[PDB]
RNA sequence: AGUAUGGGAGAGGAUGGUAGAAUUCCAGGUGUAGCGGUGAAAUGCGUAGAGAUCUGGAGGAAUACCGAUGGCGAAGGCAGCCAUCUGGCCUAAUACUGACGCUGAGGUACGAAAGCAUGGGGAGCAAACAGGAUUAGAUACCCUGGUAGUCCAUGCCGUAAACGAUGUCUACUAGCCGUUGGGGCCUUUGAGGCUUUAGUGGCGCAGCUAACGCGAUAAGUAGACCGCCUGGGGAGUACGGUCGCAAGACUAAAACUCAAAUGAAUUGACGGGGGCCCGCACAAGCGGUGGAGCAUGUGGUUUAAUUCGAUGCAACGCGAAGAAC
């Protein structure tokens, strides 16, 4: 669809941090 | 006519346009219809309203073959994806199976860049 | 309103027949606060209809009114630039209001000597099945 | 601090082979008037036969779920499957040598991406370039094509917000809640529960701090060694020197000018920042304006003057509750 080369690391980490609490 | 009576449906779905194609199980095409034929000619084709119109027009064209057994296969996201189903239900066709056949790439090529505006 | 619901207004029945439907019909016919001329029109139409076939006026009026009543109407609901015409259900008050309005204007389009005579004529025509009021009511469309 | 024995985990590294999905292209079957694209359009493609679908081939790149608060690595970094070679780490105590250790100016090795040289490859994407839109202007954001490059083998370059903006090593100093690899105990009665290590997370006492905050993974209490700083700009710049094919990289000032430049936090204002609420604001109904004739005010033009003010909502039957003198 589009390119995000390394930003999935940021998005996954922040979505995890939100899911923790 | 052919009177095969087992033509499956190929509802191609897209953000900009709606493509409808009904063909036998083997793949030899019988009839097709799109929003462009109706006269929308623009972003109005992207609206879901033309999708059911094109689908029922293709059904009227299929009436000549007298086909009533359908298998609906859809590809791609966007509005108007489900309107064709309601259309082919309203016309009175019978459908054997309903499912999504959208293709997902397993690590395909590099996609284009993101649009800033 | 946004906070509180408003109750409907209560209408006193007409003095002659003590019927609220006739009162609402006269209120719909009345223009510019001239209740007397609308009363005369309605009473003349009712008497002219009664003389053709000797029937109690209020019951005949209700029966010929309910026949032209609609049950559903279309809403303009724009979603993504399309019309999206849709049928809606509405309470009998809204429906009888449109019925009275259609009867009144269809009676007005007719050509006769006075308003009472053309109103009685349209009443009879809509009762028997050839009037324009029933043609105005289209359920399929 | 290190060695030998028996076990464990891991995208650690190098070489080779191999598989699927998807994109593009080449034909073939049926079918065929629009397809593509945008906030709206157009450039572009198509009746030679468009777009969609089915069948068979060619080539290039990456490995969808698993995937995680994961794991490994000195750092940079490492993800399809299998084989060969190889490094480090953890874990139990038995034996062994007996201070064999820490840091480290010069030096040396590794070191994202981009770039350079030689010889191949080139599907998609895409600097430079061309065309169409928008804008007063568009040189750019938007759309349609597209060359270096991105890929492979051998070398050069040695730079990043190369960041935990936190040098390496050692010892001590309340607790609570999760996770990864091991060992021990209790009823492995059941994935269970309790303690000991080696990593990795969230709060928090004392203490520290200008504050934010840190808090056994310290920015606390102490020790050993190295690097680096002395107001802002000039400036990581000139000259010199070393390295490099080049781009350039490293070492590194002064003349001059200013009285400021900064960090954290507080109260307002603003935001083409986000939520909740109210209003004849929307929804429903009735009647008007915008069209015609006339009355009245204003803007423009003319004249000797057409007196002067009021000018988005909040000026325009307004000052004027009344210009023939
Ligand atoms: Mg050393
Ligand atoms: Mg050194
Ligand atoms: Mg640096
Ligand atoms: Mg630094
Ligand atoms: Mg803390
Ligand atoms: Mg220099
Ligand atoms: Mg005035």
């Amino acid at each position: 669809k589009r390119e995000f080369y390394e930003k999935p690391t940021q998005e996954r980490k922040r979505k995890k941090a939100a899911a923790v609490k | 006519t052919r009177t095969v009576s087992e033509g499956v449906a190929h509802i191609h779905a897209s953000f900009n346009n709606t493509i409808v194609t009904i063909t036998d199980r083997q793949g030899n095409a019988l009839a097709w219809a799109t929003s462009g034929g109706q006269g929308f000619r623009g972003s109005r084709k992207s609206t879901p309203f033309a999708a059911q119109v094109a689908a029922e027009v293709a059904g009227k064209a299929a009436l000549d073959y007298g086909l009533k057994n359908l298998d609906v296969l859809v590809k791609g996201p966007g509005p108007g994806r489900e309107s064709a189903v309601r259309a082919l239900g309203a016309v009175g066709y019978k459908i054997n199976s309903i499912t999504d056949v959208t293709p997902i790439p397993h690590n395909g090529c590099r996609p284009p860049k993101k649009r800033r505006v | 309103p946004r906070r509180r619901v408003v109750a409907a207004r209560e209408i006193l029945p007409d003095p002659k027949f003590s019927s609220q439907t006739i009162a609402k019909f006269m209120n719909h016919v009345m223009q510019d606060g001239k209740k007397s001329i609308a009363e005369s029109i309605v009473y003349g139409a009712l008497e002219r209809v009664q003389e053709k076939n000797k029937v109690d006026p209020v019951e005949f009026f209700e029966t010929t009114l309910e026949k032209v009543r609609p049950m559903v109407e279309v809403k303009a609901r724009r979603v993504g630039g399309a019309t999206y015409q849709v049928p809606m259900e509405v309470r009998p008050s809204r429906r009888t209001a449109l019925a009275m309005r259609w009867l009144v204007d269809a009676a007005a389009k007719r050509s006769e000597k006075t308003m009472a005579l053309r109103l009685a004529g349209e009443l009879l025509d809509a009762a028997e099945g050839k009037g324009a009021a029933i043609k105005k009511r289209e359920d399929v469309h």
